[PDB]
């Protein structure tokens, strides 16, 4: 509702690679942009999209291998 | 009829980054193998000489930061101790086709604007603007602080056609001042050669060299750089000079800004001198802004009234509007 | 977000080249600056942007080829 | 954050020249000092800053054209 | 009306680095080809004579014991065994236009400041300041530790036009003391020549040569270098001297400090001598600071009062403020 | 860090003059000794500081103007 | 280090005097021997120390004021 939503999923068509979706104002601002082949690159792409498309506020969701690289403080704003 | 929402002009008078070299006077005619001027780095020890902040800090305890020095690092440039002439060399292109936009949005507005520019270029060829650009080239205005203490500035301008030179001009940059615009046969020749490429009749590529005589081992002033990812913690350098591969140089936009200072028509001039041709013609280094949109002498109001409303202004404001179209930029909506 | 976040991402329009973003208290101070063309220069640029602008604390994110040049005790502070 | 960190980075405003930064114990000891106009001068300046600053341990970071002059991981870390 | 947030002034009296050569007395009149002095390294073996600030029986001793020697490496510059005179040469450039600032965020504050400086120059010229600068040039204050045990000092000043020298002054630097500011005949002509360039009515470039007789084989003292990259390892070099192209030299800011020390009007007893003109009037090597901001005696208080509230101070404080903007710096709030 | 490391760096306070630093085994034995006023004297000083102060291994680092006088990848490593 | 190395360095404790080092096959044969007080005698002593102490593959190093008295073909064997 209020913040942007960044979702980092793992593409099931090949295991080990990831994709990011950015949703703002109830509509999809960015869809299926690729985010690397390891969880670190997925965390970097997620935080970059959160910074740029973040506006005032944002929430980062996604896989548990990806969110192990981001501290729990830096997942909401 | 309404103005477009996308309008993108391209710039004429394309300059280049000018590189600095050092040598001696009375050898300028063989000054093609003069060594460069390198940007040195030095550590200094000075005093605290800024305004202290005594709002809520220690009022009498930590305010003995004076009686203790501060040690800094700076970039600096210098001539050798046997050289007393600075040499600055750049190139310049004149392109032509100044009325057409490079990326438009509307159809009837573009076909009206082309006829509005065409009736001006029919009734008045590019004579005044080329004259003032030749004046700004003839006096070495593009040496900004290297022109202050000089005793002899000398400018050479070549018209390079197919590699080798076809026509040279030589000027003494201290006789041609910076205030008034007076005549000369060489200045008329250079003005017509600029106006040829400004109309579009030919191909104008010039090479401009300038020699300044300042003295032995003195300090020269290249461009200071703006760094936008530097970080604000502590221990930085705070003065970084601009150099192109171990040779101190000057930015190209600064030389274009020096060449653009032809605007002697604005509201509250009493002979103070020209400023650069900008929309809402302003000097941010002085804080003043001439040509505010409150008075109707703004660029956008003049252009809208000239094209949309068929209100032909005075001839000097026509010179200002056409000079802004030659300058380039993004206009629309 | 209190600490500084330095994210190194890879440009998918030209593979092999990297870019760096710095967060710095909820408003980005560096946007899509040119890092190197290899993981070593990207690691050097990330550690430079963490040295400045990271005065209390910082977090460095990035790929596994990039973070293989920094020891595990120097990425988070 | 115990060893001294030495970073060598290329200036993007003119390609080919490098600058070095040195941090020891959370305090930036050297900030953006000129290393040179080739990777060899950058490697020499980085090894000099690792010898002088950072007596117990150090880590040297830099580009791959610069770290090709230092022996591979034997002298880069300590 | 307030003071601007960005305000900055350029530097007048721009010197260069001084170069040092060695020769014999009574060949001063043909000293165009004397060889330079060179900095040489040497290793000494001495004793440990410093305060043992650790414990008497320290477990982790941060120093060494007294019964052992310590070996060090230092730089040193000497005269040759046949040469007993040292020659120091530099150049000076007087620019002019000391009122106008380079950058100014405000518009009204700039022209108010220009009116204030203009009524100062129209009231009295640049005569007292140029007399003090000519005194600091006449007695060789700039030689520093090389002036102390000297047997005789001589100063030669040349005024250089487009080609050759057009005017020559010769002074005996030991009759002109470092304390008093007396009058002469040639010194008034030199002061008028400096004042004409300080006002703006000419181009003034001087060449200064100084000869000092300190005995043959003795030690000379160039400027010592401050290095902010070198750090924290046992085995370093303790003393590095400044040199340009294998020749010992003195920094340019050290000669600027030696020519700038004309301030004899500070709050305390100014019978002991003059200090350098700077904001907050501080001599850091002695560890003191005259002109503290407790009273209204520092630079910024006088300047803001004079410009914003029209309160003209005494004439000596006006001399101090005008010399402080001849010096230059960043004065912004 | 087993081999003796010898570095030659150019001083930016005046260009064209060099300095040499030697480190044998965890300790600095020569710090900022005057190399020379041209690349040839700096290369000669580097080879002199590598001849002595050397175990059966050493390494020389320098710019791409000084390392031209040293024979190409033959006398630079051991 | 198979070619024999001959280096000529100026002693910084008094400017203008030179000293030559000669190494052959891992161990040094001449350490800090005196040369003249001018570059001519230094270059001559470098040539003489190049004739002896290596018949194949000598290298002669020195300043540009020293290596200007010998021809360009007589500096590297």
């Amino acid at each position: 509702s209020r913040p942007t939503v960044v979702t980092v999923t793992e593409t099931p068509r090949n295991p080990g690679s990831y994709e990011v979706n950015v949703e703002r104002d109830g509509k999809m601002v960015v869809g299926r942009a690729r985010a690397g082949s390891d969880p670190g690159a997925a965390a970097a792409k997620a935080m970059q999209m959160a910074m740029e498309w973040g506006s005032p506020n944002y929430v980062i969701l996604g896989s548990n291998k990806v969110l192990a690289f981001i501290p729990e403080q830096l997942r909401v704003k | 009829l309404s103005t477009a929402s996308v309008l993108a002009f391209e710039r004429k008078l394309d300059p280049s980054d000018a590189l600095m070299s050092a040598g001696a006077w009375a050898q300028r005619d063989a000054s093609q193998e003069w060594p460069a001027v390198t940007v040195r780095e030095k550590s200094v020890r000075g005093t605290i000489s800024n305004r202290l902040k005594t709002k809520d800090r220690d009022p009498a305890k930590l305010d003995a930061s004076i009686q203790s020095p501060n040690l800094q690092t700076v970039d600096v440039a210098n001539l050798p101790s046997d050289a007393d002439t600075l040499k600055v060399r750049f190139t310049l292109r004149v392109l032509g086709g100044a009325g057409t936009p490079s990326a438009c949005n509307d159809a009837a507005y573009r076909d009206k604007l082309l006829q509005t520019v065409a009736t001006y270029v029919n009734e008045q060829g590019f004579a005044e603007l080329a004259r003032r650009y030749a004046h700004n080239l003839a006096n070495a205005r593009f040496l900004w602080r290297n022109r202050v203490g000089a005793e002899a500035v000398e400018v050479r301008i070549n018209h390079i056609r197919q590699g080798e030179v076809a026509r040279t001009w030589r000027f003494d940059a201290l006789a041609i001042g910076l205030r008034d615009f007076k005549a000369d046969a060489e200045l008329d020749a250079l003005a017509e050669l600029i106006a040829s490429g400004l109309s579009g009749s030919g191909h104008v590529l010039l090479e401009v060299v300038a020699f300044a005589r300042i003295g032995d081992g003195q300090e020269v002033f290249p461009s200071q750089e703006l760094i936008l990812d530097k970080g604000d913690k502590k221990g930085q350098k705070s003065k970084t000079l601009y150099s192109v591969r171990d040779a101190a140089a000057i930015h190209s936009q600064k030389i274009g800004n020096a060449l653009r200072t032809i605007d002697t028509w604005y509201p509250d001039e009493d002979g103070l001198g020209p400023i650069a041709v900008e929309p809402y013609g302003s000097v941010t280094s002085q804080g003043k802004a001439y040509r505010q949109p409150k008075q109707k002498l703004d660029f956008y109001t003049l252009l809208d009234n000239w094209v949309l409303r068929d209100e032909a202004p005075a001839v000097e404001q026509q010179h200002y509007v056409i000079a802004n179209l030659i300058r380039g930029g993004v206009f629309g909506e």
